[PDB]
């Protein structure tokens, strides 16, 4: 119907081509496994809103500043800088993205390859949202920090809501999501713990500064949650969980007899309730 | 029947010769080949069923076979523990795996000795359990 | 699965009435402490303390 | 007496009742025979466990 004025305001044609995927969705008749063609039209919109966010990102790699993203300038463009669009996190543009994620309701009833392409797609979109929050947080100055630390909790409770959503999804994408908001450890670390891949939690601590002082303090906070012997299923691995804990019972188990003696005596001294004990 | 019993008694004489000579690894290879006793928990029921088909001449020797086999396992376990850490180069995981295997073999022999419909001497059962307690 | 009574063997072996600690070799005493540690780990798997008392929450 | 009691206990602990296994294409008569074998096993296991606890004491 026109476009020159809907380009200065194209942001509005994304919050409404979502409300027209939902009123198309009301007539999608996707009650269970019957509907197919109608779960293909919800994906065709997901692809276009996605590659539109891909285009805003690569046009922020084609910078002109010789300080802001030197790559793409007089310096090698073989390594792009942060794939963020440096978007400021719009409260209607972000809401339509957290709306179309919760159209993860289709992956409940859908053929196996289709549920992966929309999952790689919703991963591709969320890795632009977490990138624009990261770029905006980086720009904050030291004073007014109270507003900066409250915006951090807001992004951290959304990387934490993008994670339960991908706790049912494929964890082959968790390695990528964890690197995309390049920390977000509490997801990847619980993915490495639900599986049999402590080759992954070793690979996670291998490529991380002071992973040792973190993994022990992450074990102790996760007392009875992660690092158990008994949650994992045969040999050395079961023994390792006991070792991680930093009482006299796990001390006898770890072969720390001198330590067990000190705590056993300390308990004996505080004991007043029962003579036999 | 008679012929199988005869060659099995000859192979058992070779087992006890290697055992009494102190050739612990050769005596272990012989008893593993003879399949008279279970060397895994999963083989216990199969060997208890097979025991019913042995002749009385073999059944009478079973107490000594179990004691000799348990002494072999206990001595291999002592060799594994007495090999102090001074060989810089054997991976510590391979040692823990071998300890776990010898304890599993020792448990299979006791489970077997308890399931057989043959009254072993009380001293035999006490020595088998004592050797396992010294391996735990 | 009487793991609490396994740990009471330490009190019996250390008792001055029978002086049982004098008849154990250094190797047997180490093996006893290892076996007691194994029973103490099984108490922790039962959500009890290392001595078989209820963990006061 | 302690060694005899231990040997009786050690014989009994190593002879647990066998849990009935259902073969994957059992006839209607074989399923009813399995339920009768399973009820028999629970009874035989209860008796075996009661005897084990007495021998343990």
């Amino acid at each position: 119907t026109a476009a020159d004025v809907y380009f200065r305001e194209v942001s509005q044609m994304e919050i409404i081509f979502e409300c027209l995927v939902d009123k198309e969705e009301a007539d999608l008749e996707s009650t269970s496994i019957d509907s197919v063609e109608w779960a293909n039209i919800v994906v065709n919109v997901n692809t276009i809103l996605k590659d539109m966010l891909h285009v805003a990102c690569q046009y922020r790699q084609s910078k002109n500043s010789l300080y802001k993203n030197e790559s793409g300038i007089q310096e090698p463009e073989h390594v792009p800088w942060t794939a963020s669009s440096g978007t400021a996190g719009i409260r209607s543009v972000v809401t339509r993205q957290h709306g179309i994620i919760l159209k993860v309701y289709p992956q409940a009833d859908s053929g196996l390859r289709t549920i992966l392409i929309e999952q790689l797609a919703a991963l591709l979109n969320y890795l632009l949202d977490d990138y624009v929050t990261q770029l905006k947080s980086i720009d904050k100055l030291a004073n007014e920090e109270r507003y900066n630390i409250l915006e951090m909790e807001y992004a951290q409770k959304r990387s934490e809501l993008l994670s339960p959503l991908l706790i049912l999804g494929q964890y082959a994408w968790a390695s990528n999501l964890a690197e995309k908001y390049c920390d977000f450890d509490i997801l990847v670390q619980i993915c490495e713990m639900t599986d049999n891949q402590s080759r992954l939690q070793r690979y996670m601590t291998l490529f991380a500064e002071q992973n040792f002082s973190d993994f022990l303090f992450r074990w102790y906070l996760e007392k009875g949650k992660r690092g158990k012997l008994l949650s994992q299923p045969s040999q050395h691995g079961q023994l390792a969980a006991f070792l991680q804990a930093h009482s006299w019972l796990h001390e006898l188990n770890s072969q720390e007899f001198e330590k067990a003696h000190r705590t056993l005596q300390t308990l004996a001294n505080m004991e007043t309730r029962y003579f036999c004990k | 029947s008679i012929n199988s019993t005869f060659y099995l008694l000859l192979d058992l004489i070779t087992f006890f010769d290697e055992y009494h000579a102190g050739h612990i690894d050769l005596s272990f290879d012989v008893i593993e080949r003879l399949k008279l006793v279970p060397l895994s928990q999963d083989s216990v029921e199969e060997r208890v069923a097979a025991f019913r088909n042995f002749s009385d001449e073999i059944r009478h020797n079973l107490s000594e076979i179990l004691l000799a086999t348990m002494n072999i396992l206990f001595t291999q376990y002592k060799r594994l523990k007495g090999s102090g850490p001074t060989t810089l180069g054997r991976p510590q995981r391979v040692q823990e795996d071998k300890d776990s295997v010898l304890r599993s073999q020792a448990r299979a022999l006791i489970t077997f000795a308890g399931m057989i419909p043959y009254r072993m001497s009380g001293d035999t059962n006490a020595r088998l359990v004592q050797m396992e307690v010294l391996m735990n | 699965k009487q793991y609490k009574d396994c740990l009471r063997l330490a009190d019996i072996v250390s008792s001055e009435n029978q002086k049982l600690y004098t008849v154990f070799s250094k190797t047997e005493m180490r093996n006893l402490l290892q076996k007691l540690r194994e029973s103490s780990l099984m108490l922790l798997d039962l959500q009890l303390d290392p001595l078989g008392y209820e963990i006061q929450s | 007496e302690s060694h005899e009691a231990f040997n009786e206990w050690f014989k009994h602990i190593n002879s647990p009742p066998q849990k009935p296994t259902l073969v994957g294409q059992a006839s209607f008569t074989e399923k009813v025979a399995h339920e009768h074998k399973e009820k028999k096993y629970e009874m035989d296991f209860g008796i075996w466990k009661g005897h084990l606890d007495a021998l343990t004491s």
